[PDB]
Formats: structure tokens, C-alpha cells, sequence
């Protein structure tokens, strides 16, 4: 019984961890796109 | 007083006009490509006044074969689409040209696709429910009359059949009409939809406006406004209730981003156009209820990288009133429409809007279905034997509830000859209240497939 | 010999002068805004020589209402602020105008707010603990008297409360003078500090200079220089021991970034000004103690978006002898001060200076906390029940240690009504030695939360039913 | 008819010529730096025609000391390098000058370093294994004779050690000519390679062309072309097999991107030049075997920041027949060569060429290692006891397999102090077939670390107390 409870708790903890990690990964992905565009447009403006 | 092309860079064309003849922003201009292979009339939309009598315009067609110095004619108005009852049953592109019958509708009344939303006073302060007649939609995810509905669902989930069902219900129950806006429409899928609507005999109640995948970004940006203009004429002038379908709204956003990039504007966060919120708001605010008539919109939404915080879905959901998710799992069970009662939601499923009885019944149904979903994994792995007696009772009740959310739809008649049903909202509320309380658990499961209200349930139980 | 405004772009103004009368860099020019509600006298600071007798200047006041072509006069000198004993007990803005008593200080000696830092031959490293009574600070990040301390933190993690705590602990029992620099922070916070210093009788020894959030970026990037000029007068011209409090220096960096954008400079990484390290270094190198002349400076450093990799705090780090990094994670645990013990550091936490016992206890505490941090990965999923017996013991010890590093602060009473406590350094070392040895493993965790020394621990443990 | 320097900005020089005397693109121009300390002759490669008789050129030598308006002479031709058997045994730079014997080869036939690649009709796919004696390479990344081999990896993972190992194993007994192109690498490594080749007596058969990382961008751009021109001459004129070693080819792309913005080109993604793929394609497509004419080329490709998705290595991948991909993770485990067996690939690793048994054993090894990679996280968190019995057995097998793919290389004796070993391909196949069947599960995994064949395995197991 306690193993069932502990594994339910660990599965919920893994759910929360995956959610938080996915949010962090999406934030990092958006930030990377923004920074790449920033560098590209900065270079383009410098050339202009 | 005619202009001449000075610069051509892909779809972006610079045109010079005399001093007193500079067209207003968003005016439609006509140039000519005379090269035999690619001959056509080119539509340009004024995007910027560069000064020195130069305007920067977006070509609505490919500029391949265009020459510097050719004449450009100002039409004196923005892109104008034909309106009236005559647009029903026909396919148009973003410029108003009829595709199934070139030249058709050229004599109709023409309305500019750039219009403001209803004045602040003209709006209805009270949100109203759109009683569709479908049990699942009415109960769990009620639609807002004049609001926006997001539609999510893969292939083979009845999405097209659901669209046909909604067209049927708006045409018959409300005496309204439908406008379909295919933004970034695949040509094969557009042809499929045209043929299917003709076969379902609902094309007469629908106006199709396609801005296809293989057109420059300008048409894909303006097709939504064109379809919305047709719907606005039906609402304000014909005094009808309109249903506007947009597939895909994200492609409207992406075409806006592409146009913004083509015009040299610096991209905003995540590379979208700086005015993403402004454009989405200008589109969405025109969909509303004004003066007793409404445009209700069901919009297919694509979520990039499944990231709901992405700027495009983040901006789109600022205007969405309800969500309907179509599930492969539900469809495989034979439950039509294959709505996911747990993933789907509505913003007006609150006691203050739909009343306390409806809220309580819907909440109880959701609770029972969620518990059944929790037990699904146990049932799959260890079988139903390991379940408790209360668990078995709840599983049976939840199976009957989830099967009573199915309905014999109007658009499903052409597949299964049986005609569709329209369950009144109060009838659905009381029926699902009884189901939750446990007043039908003795009846067999098969009796709950694809029926209307309680009368149909009784008849199907007797037939078994 | 007067100039004329030719271009206006927000707080930046281009002024054309007759050939041969172009003002020198950093000269203070004056222009007039005459429109009724916004009528004022703009002080501009020459920032660039654009050529063709044009100069680009930064306006200290907002430029709303300024008209092209109005004459601009050159003062012939840079911005100057009043200095002397008379500035103590008074509130000044970036330009030296007294706010509590307008017109005050006009007769004082006036010093340019731009000057070079002390000569390298005059610099002598400072290695002397400045005891505070805060367990975490004294143990893990001892502050240096006459050195530079910084408080890094994200939004709302406790930088200002800790600055008030250090004003309470250090400035009150201070022989010399204090200078506070409100740099781009809340105006009502400046008002609260003014009133609190008046109540505590410390105001008579303190000079307050305020350029707050509702200021143009030029003022927000020059007010620090003005306050530092007053502190430098006290250090050099009077041999007084000076306390310098800056809150917030990231606001100086951010104002510099805004100005750089307005000056047409090419953006650097993350959109910051290319001369970020240069400006930061000039300002910081002016803030120092020289041989025989002590400035104990303490600076709050905002961390944008809780991103400690941001260029502004990242560049700030190098200019410090002691760094207290405040963590959102620690703050969420309710631990105050929300100090990240692993990330924070002190340059004098070495055995030669603080002694072998202090150093050994600090290193043991850090080792336990680092092991706990490493185990976080397993723990988040599985609790502590899957760890070895040694790891379980270490994790319980680490929880107790991290709770005990918290403290009931003097400046926290206004939030909790609980009076603060001061812990002697020897008691702190002894307590954490015992705690690392496992002598308090039997006490409940909450007994260690927001208390003073071992006596408070005993009383709280008793109150919870446990016995020490 | 001579031009004059108009603009100088780092390695890029603008030169104005009289109308009708504008040099053709890629022509070599000469300018004089007369300043005594840095006096020299700059070679400039015409990169662009700017209109109005101005050309933008890339300097091959540092432009420090260059003066505006100095005469610029057009050689009327591209950069050309000596070709022929004479270049064997000698060290050159990108410009063709001999470094060990200055003035040598000036009278040889000279070939332009710019050349079109072979016609498509002359290309024949190569499918013939080139046995090396390295277990991992021969089993999972079989090299192709006359094909293109690459060694990918981040900084300091063993690319150069593996290049030297392959020199030892392949060029030591090669019956043809060897060309080593040091593209933008350490000068110390170049000197070490020169000395090693002289000692091994392989230098007599090798032509070395060096452009180091201290050279300006133009030299690093053109050194690969120079060495490739020597190789092309040996392929097309002498009609003998050629070994082409390039280290590091990424430096060509990096140097190209260093001048891209100075040449006026808007940057592409990740800061690279817009023409990355096209320039790389031209250069790489010149590095090929043609029907009846063999060039076995081996390139070291640096992966910036270990990011295999970076556009440079990603674009390079399409040009290779075999790719040994070195991993930082494998390196940090002490496994050498730090080959990632799950990420490397060979075009001839299929049953048709290598044979049924080789392909079967390779696929089984890859499957076991993939399953182990999947189970790594579970073992790290929940431990190995919670795995199924077959999964535990597979984990033991996979650990032994990953250790056994390690090998003591000759080129690594300077690091491990242990002499290298050579394993025949058949022995490798038999040993890994035994491993995948569990025939060595009773031996400690430490017995499989940095050894040769099964004899070395038996010896090490005896040394550790085991026996097969
Ligand atoms: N020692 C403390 N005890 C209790 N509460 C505290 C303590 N320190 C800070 N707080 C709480 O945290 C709030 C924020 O603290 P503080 O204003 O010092 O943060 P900050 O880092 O300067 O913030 P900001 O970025 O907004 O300027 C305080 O108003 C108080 O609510
Ligand atoms: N109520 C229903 N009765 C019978 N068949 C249905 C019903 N709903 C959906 N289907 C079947 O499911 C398929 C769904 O495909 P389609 O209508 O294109 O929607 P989607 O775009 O989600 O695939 C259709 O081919 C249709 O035959
Ligand atoms: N086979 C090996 N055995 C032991 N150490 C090695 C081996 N290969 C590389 N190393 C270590 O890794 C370092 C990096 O190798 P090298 O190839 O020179 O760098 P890179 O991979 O960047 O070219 C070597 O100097 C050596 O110390
Ligand atoms: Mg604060
Ligand atoms: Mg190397």
C-alpha cells in the first residue's frame, strides 16, 4: 500500500517536473528566436 | 493621373504617382503583366507613403513578369468584395473574384474589407448563450452568441462533419447563414470542402472565401477580412445571424508576420510582427453581436510547438470564448461529435450566465467523467475485476453518460440515413441530471448511442 | 556665443554652436522651456561632439515643451553639487538643489560631479571584518570595513529591507558621516527613509541624494555621481569615515542603456550600451577607500527577470569585496534574509583573516548545503526516503542549517511586529559548529526559523515541545 | 594601370583602379607596407567589384602599417601555388612560399588555387573499406578508400589525436602521395606534426601546407584551397593515389564568416555568412575521387560549442562518406577515442559491402547502446535494482561494450604513457559478437578499458583477478 502511495506521489512529482521543464524550454526557445532575430537585424541595420 | 512601377522586389512594388494623385493607404491599384505566358492583372495594396510621391504596395499576385514603368491605375478604394445573398453557394478568393464561376458577382454591391468594429454604445453589455441543440456543446461547453470558439482536432475526427453540422444548425434553427474563410487553404482541401458541401446540400447556405497556400502573403492576410466583410453585410444589412468559420487563424497571423517582414519592419518578440495584437484585435473585434444580430465564429487554431504561451496563440486566446477539442479516442468509440468533454471548455459555464442548475449538472458530469478517466488506466492494465464495487458502479454510470453525450447529427444523415435531433437546453440539463443521479444505469449501454432527448432514450430502450 | 537647439529626440538634444564656442564634453548647458504648465530651465550635459559645431547633450529634466532654435547657454563647467558639512541632514536632487529647503547650499563650495578615480598608488586592499549581527552575513559573506558590499536580487526579494537593516546595524553606531543615493527607485521609499532617519536621529549625520524612477534617464544616470561626489568630499577633504548606500545601481546601468539608445549608439548584447563596463568601472572605481581614508559602500543591485547572467549585474560583480546574492528560491521558502549561501561570497572569508575556526565552520556549512543542493534532483521526485543513511542525516542537517541561517531582522519588525535580534560572531560560529556536528538533529526544523542565537533556539524548541 | 588603396578596415581593403584596368575577381594584387618594423608585401585577393572602378579585396597578411593611396599592382591572375613531385617533403603556406626552405619551388609549375570541381559525369561512388585497426572505427564507422571521411567534435575531444592516429595507420604504408592541410590550427601542432613526419620517414611522401589560427582571415580562407590544389594536381596529373588530411576544415568557414560583414553582406542565422553553404559546397566538391583517380580525404570538423545543430557542421555533414562523431560526454567518461557510436555513420556499413556478420554485429552493438542510453536516467534516479532482469543483463553488457570500444592508440601514448594497439577487423567482429552474446559478462568491466583485442582482454582480466 505504501509503495502504491509513494509511486503515485512520484508520478505526480514527475508530472509537475515535466510541466515546469516544458515551460522553461518554451521560454528558452522563444528567447533564442528573439536573440537570433536581434543579432540578424542588428547586423542588417549596421550594414544599412 | 496614373502611376508607374519604379521598384519591384518580390511581392513588394514601389509605385510613383503625380503630386495630386497619391492613393490613400490600403487603396487597390491595378497594374498589368503582359508577358504572354504569365499575363494577368496585378492587384497592389498601398501599404506605405514613402514620400516624394512614392507608395509602397504589396502585390496580391506573384509579380513574376512585371516591368518597371508600366502604368498603375488607382481604383479609388480599398479591396472591395461583393456582398448580398448572391455570394451564397459560390467560392471567392480574397479579392472578391468568384473562383467557381469567373466574373460572377461582379455586378453585386461591393463593400470595402476594412471596416471598424461596432461603436462602443452599439455593443451588447450582456453575454448571451448560443443554444446550438447539441447535447455535449450545450451542456459542457456552451457557445457564446457573437463570441469566438476555438476548434482543435486532428484528421478523421469529424471536424468537417462538425462544421457541416454547425452550418445546418445555424441555417435551420436560427434562419442564419454561414461564411467559411479558408486562410492559407490547401487547394486540395478547398476543393474537397467545396465538393462535400455541394454533396451535403449545404453549399447554398454557405459562402466560401479561399486564400490559398500558394498565394503571396497579402491575400492570406486579407482573406479573413474579406469573409468577415461578407458576414458583416449578412448581419447588419440582411439582419441575419451569421456563423463565420476561419481555418486557420494562425495562418492569418503568420501571413501578417510575413507581410511585416516584407515591408522591412523590425520583428517583435519571437519574430512576429510588432502590431500582432493590433491586427488580431482589429480582426476579432468585428466578430460580435450588435443590434440584436450576431456573428459567431468557430476558428481553427494552430499552436506553434504546442506552446500556448507563444505570442500567436497567446494573442488569439485573448479573444476566444470557448474551446472544443476533438479527440481520436472519443471518435474511435463511435461517439459523434467526437468532442473531448474534459479537454474542452467554455468561459460562460458559470452560474451567473447559465444558471445554477445547468452549472451543477455540468459539474457533476465533468466530475464523473474525470473519475472514470482516472480509473481507465487501472481498467486497461489490471482489468475491471480489481475495481471496487463503487468504482464499478461509477464506471457504468460514466460509460452511459459519455455515450449519451453522443448525438445523431444533422450532417450525419448522409452517412447514417437517420435524421438528426435538436435537444432543448432544459431537456438536456434534466436528462443529464437524471443520468448523473443514477436513474438509467439499468438500461443497456448500446441504448445511449446517437439519440436526442429522453423520449428517444425511452424508445431505443424499448427497441432493445 | 550662444547655441541653438537643432534636434530634440526625447531626453537627448542636439545643439549647434558658433564655430570656436563649442562646449567641452560634460559641460552643463542651459535652455528654457516657456510653455505654461511645463515651463522650466533645462540643464543639458554635453555628451558627444557630432561635428560641424553640433553637440549631442543629455537633458537632466524632461524635454517636453522644448522648441527648436531656442538659445542654449554654456556654463563653462560641468554639473557641480554642493559639498561640506552643510549637506548633512538635507535631501538633494541630482543637480544639488535642496528639496527639504530650496535654496539651501547655494553658498557652499561646489564640486564637479566628474573626476578621475584615486591613483593606483593610493589604493590599499581592505581586509577587516565589519560585524553586522546577521548570522548568514557574518558567517558566510563577512562584510569588509572600508570595502565594497553589494546586495544582488530580483524583484521583491528583499534588497531594500536589507539595506535598511544595514543602515540600522552599521550607520547608527557610526562615528563618521553617511551618504545615501536613491538611484531610480520608489520615491515613496525615499520619503520613508527620510522620515525614518529623522525619527532615529541618524539624519543629522546623513546626506540624501535622490533621483528616482520618475526622472529622465540622464538624471537617473548622474545622481549616483552627485552622491559619490559628496562622499568623495567627505573622504578626501575631512578624513571622515564615510558610509555610502546606493539603491539601486542597476538603475544607473539601465539609465545609461536608455541614453545610449537615444544617442544613436549601436546596441550591445541584450540591447545594452556598448560602454557598459566602461561606465560601470568609472563609477565604481570612484567608490573606494584609499590609504588612510575609508569609504564603506553598500549597493543594492537589481537583477532583471531574475537572470543573474544579465550583463549589468554580471559586470557589477567584479567591483566588489563582498557579494550577498538574494535568491527567489530562498525567498519562497520564507527565509529572511533570502541569501543564497552557495552563490554569495566574501573576499575576506579565508583562514588568514577570519581565523581557522570561522573558516572551517563556514566551509563545512557550505559543503553540507552544496550536498543538499546536489541531492535536490533525487529529492524532488522521491522524497528523502530513497537516500542512504548518511544522505538522510546530511539532508536533515542541511534543512536545519538553511532555516537557522534565516533571522528576525531589525528592519523586518514593520512587517511582522517581531523585534529583531543581533547575534555575536563568536556565538554564530559556535552555533553553526554545533549544528554541523549534529548536536541539534533532534530539534524540529521550525525551531531554527527566524531566531537569534542559541538561547532563542532553546526557547523556541521548548515552545514547540522539543527539548535541547 | 596600377590601383591605389582607398579604404583600409582590418583585413578588407578597397582599391581604386583606372577605368578599364579593374582586376578580375579573385585576382592577386600586391601592395607594399614600407614601415620598417612591419615592412612586407601584402597579397590582396579581389573579392568584389564595387562599381566606379573600386574593388574590395581580402588581405592575406595583416594590414597594419598599410597607408591609403599606396600603389596596388595587379598580377593578372589568381593566387597560384607550386605543383609537382617537388612539393613533397616540404612545408608551404597558403601563398605557396616554402617555409623550411624559403625560395624553394619558385621555378615549379604553378596552379591557380581556384578551380571548378570535377564534372558530374566523372564521379563514381566509392564502396571499399579502408581498414584502420581501430575497433570502433572499423566496426561502426568503416572508412572508405577513395571516399570522404570526417572527424566531428567539439574543442578538445580528440580530433587531432585521431587525425595523427590515422596518419600513423594509413599514410605510414601508403603507396601514393599525402597532402596535409593545416587550416587555422595551432602552430605548435604544426611543428609537432612536421617533426613526427620527419621522424617516421613519411615526410618524404607528404606535402604540408599550413595556415595557422594567427593568420588573418584571408590566409585561413585560402590555405585549404592551396593544399587542395596540390592534391588535385597529384590526382589529375601524376595519376597516383592521394591522401588528403585537413585539420580543421571548419576554420575555412569561420574565416569566411569573419570578413562577411566587412565585405558588406547581411549576416545569416547564427552569425554565419549568407554564402556558407555555397562556399563550403565548392570547396568540398573539389575534394573528391574521380573515376580511376583516388583521393582518400580525412577532415577534422570542429563543432562549435559541441552544438551539432550549428549550421557549419550541419552543412558539412552532407559532403561526407563516413563521419566519426566525437562526443564531449564520451570524453568526460575517459573513453578514448571519444566516439559516439550512436551518432557516427558510414555509407558502406550495410550487408552488401561489409558482409552479413559485420553488419549484424554492428547493428546489435548499436541497439544495445541505444537501450543503455534509454535506461541511463532510470538507473540514475531509481537505481539499477528496479530494472527488469533482461534490462540488468543488457546494462552490464552495454557497459562492457562501451568500455571495449575504447582503445589504446599509438598517437595517445604521449598522454596515457601506454603503447598503442592494432586490432584486425575480423578479431573486432568476433570479440563484439562474443560481447553481444554475453560471453564476457563474468569479467570486470574495468578489464575492457583501453586495450586491444581479446588477448589484451585476457591479460587485463588476469591482472584484475578474472579469467576468460
Ligand atoms: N526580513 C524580512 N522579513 C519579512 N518580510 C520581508 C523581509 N524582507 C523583505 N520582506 C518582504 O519582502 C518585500 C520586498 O522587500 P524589499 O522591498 O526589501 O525588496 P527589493 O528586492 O528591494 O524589491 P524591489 O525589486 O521591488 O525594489 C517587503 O515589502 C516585505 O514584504
Ligand atoms: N456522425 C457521424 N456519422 C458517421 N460518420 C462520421 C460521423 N462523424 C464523422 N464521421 C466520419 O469520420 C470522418 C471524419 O473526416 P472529416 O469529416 O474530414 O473530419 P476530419 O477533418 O476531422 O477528418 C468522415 O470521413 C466521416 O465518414
Ligand atoms: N586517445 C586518447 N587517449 C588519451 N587522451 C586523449 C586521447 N585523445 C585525446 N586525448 C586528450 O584530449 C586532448 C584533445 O585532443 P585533440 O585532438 O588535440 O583536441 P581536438 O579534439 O580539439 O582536436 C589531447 O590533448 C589529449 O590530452
Ligand atoms: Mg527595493
Ligand atoms: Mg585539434
Amino acid at each position: 500500500a505504501s509503495r502504491r502511495r509513494a509511486m503515485k506521489s512520484a508520478t505526480d512529482n514527475a508530472d509537475d517536473l515535466i510541466k515546469a521543464l516544458t515551460l522553461a524550454a518554451n521560454r528558452e526557445r522563444q528567447a533564442q528566436i528573439t536573440q537570433e532575430i536581434s543579432e540578424i537585424v542588428g547586423g542588417a541595420n549596421a550594414l544599412a | 493621373t496614373a502611376g508607374r512601377v519604379v521598384r519591384i522586389t518580390g511581392p513588394v512594388v514601389d509605385v510613383e504617382f503625380p503630386r495630386g494623385s497619391v492613393p490613400e493607404l490600403f487603396n487597390a491599384l491595378h497594374a498589368e503583366i503582359t508577358f504572354g505566358a504569365l499575363a494577368k492583372t496585378l492587384t497592389l495594396e498601398v501599404a506605405q507613403h514613402l514620400g516624394d510621391s512614392l507608395v509602397r504596395c504589396i502585390s496580391m499576385q506573384p509579380t513574376d513578369g512585371l516591368v518597371r514603368g508600366v502604368e498603375v491605375t488607382d481604383t479609388g478604394a480599398s479591396i472591395s468584395v461583393p456582398v448580398g445573398d448572391g455570394v451564397k453557394g459560390h467560392v471567392f478568393n480574397a479579392l472578391g473574384d468568384c473562383l467557381d464561376d469567373p466574373g460572377y458577382g461582379k455586378d453585386f454591391e461591393h463593400w470595402s474589407i476594412h471596416r471598424k468594429p461596432p461603436a462602443f454604445s452599439d455593443l451588447e453589455p450582456r453575454t448571451e448563450m448560443l443554444e446550438t441543440g447539441l447535447k455535449v456543446v450545450d451542456l459542457l461547453t456552451p457557445y457564446v452568441r457573437g463570441g469566438k470558439i476555438a476548434l482543435f482536432g486532428g484528421a478523421g475526427v469529424g471536424k468537417t462533419v462538425l462544421i457541416q453540422e454547425m452550418i445546418n444548425r445555424i441555417a435551420r434553427n436560427f434562419g442564419g447563414t454561414s461564411v467559411f474563410a479558408g486562410v492559407g487553404e490547401r487547394t486540395r482541401e478547398g476543393n474537397d470542402l467545396w465538393v462535400e458541401l455541394a454533396d451535403a446540400n449545404v453549399l447554398k447556405d454557405t459562402a466560401l472565401v479561399f486564400g490559398q497556400m500558394d498565394e503571396p502573403p497579402g491575400t492570406r492576410m486579407r482573406v479573413a477580412l474579406s469573409a468577415l466583410t461578407m458576414a458583416e453585410f449578412f448581419r447588419d444589412e440582411q439582419g441575419q445571424d451569421v456563423l463565420l468559420f476561419i481555418d486557420n487563424i494562425f495562418r492569418f497571423t503568420q501571413a501578417g508576420s510575413e507581410v511585416s517582414t516584407l515591408l522591412g519592419r523590425m520583428p517583435s518578440a519571437v519574430g512576429y510582427q510588432p502590431t500582432l495584437a493590433d491586427e488580431m484585435g482589429e480582426l476579432q473585434e468585428r466578430i460580435t453581436s450588435t443590434r440584436g444580430r450576431s456573428i459567431t465564429s468557430m476558428q481553427a487554431v494552430y499552436v506553434p510547438a504546442d506552446d500556448y504561451t507563444d505570442p500567436a496563440p497567446a494573442t488569439t486566446f485573448a479573444h476566444l470564448d470557448a474551446t472544443t477539442e476533438l479527440s481520436r479516442a472519443v471518435f474511435s468509440k463511435g461517439i459523434f461529435p467526437a468532442v473531448d468533454p474534459l479537454a474542452s471548455s467554455s468561459t460562460i459555464l458559470d452560474p451567473a450566465i447559465v444558471g445554477d442548475e445547468h452549472y451543477r449538472v455540468a459539474q457533476e458530469v465533468i466530475r464523473i467523467l474525470q473519475r472514470y478517466k482516472d480509473l481507465q488506466d487501472i481498467i486497461a492494465i489490471l482489468g475491471i475485476d480489481e475495481l471496487s464495487e463503487e468504482d464499478k458502479q461509477l464506471v457504468n454510470r460514466a460509460r452511459r453518460i459519455e455515450r449519451f453525450l453522443s448525438q445523431n447529427m444533422m450532417a450525419a444523415e448522409q452517412f447514417t440515413g437517420q435524421p438528426g435531433s435538436t435537444v432543448p437546453l432544459k431537456e438536456t440539463i434534466e436528462a443529464f441530471d437524471k443520468l448523473t443521479k443514477g436513474e438509467f444505469d439499468h438500461l443497456p449501454e448500446q441504448a445511449f448511442f446517437l439519440i436526442g432527448g429522453l423520449d428517444d432514450l425511452a424508445k431505443k430502450a424499448e427497441s432493445l
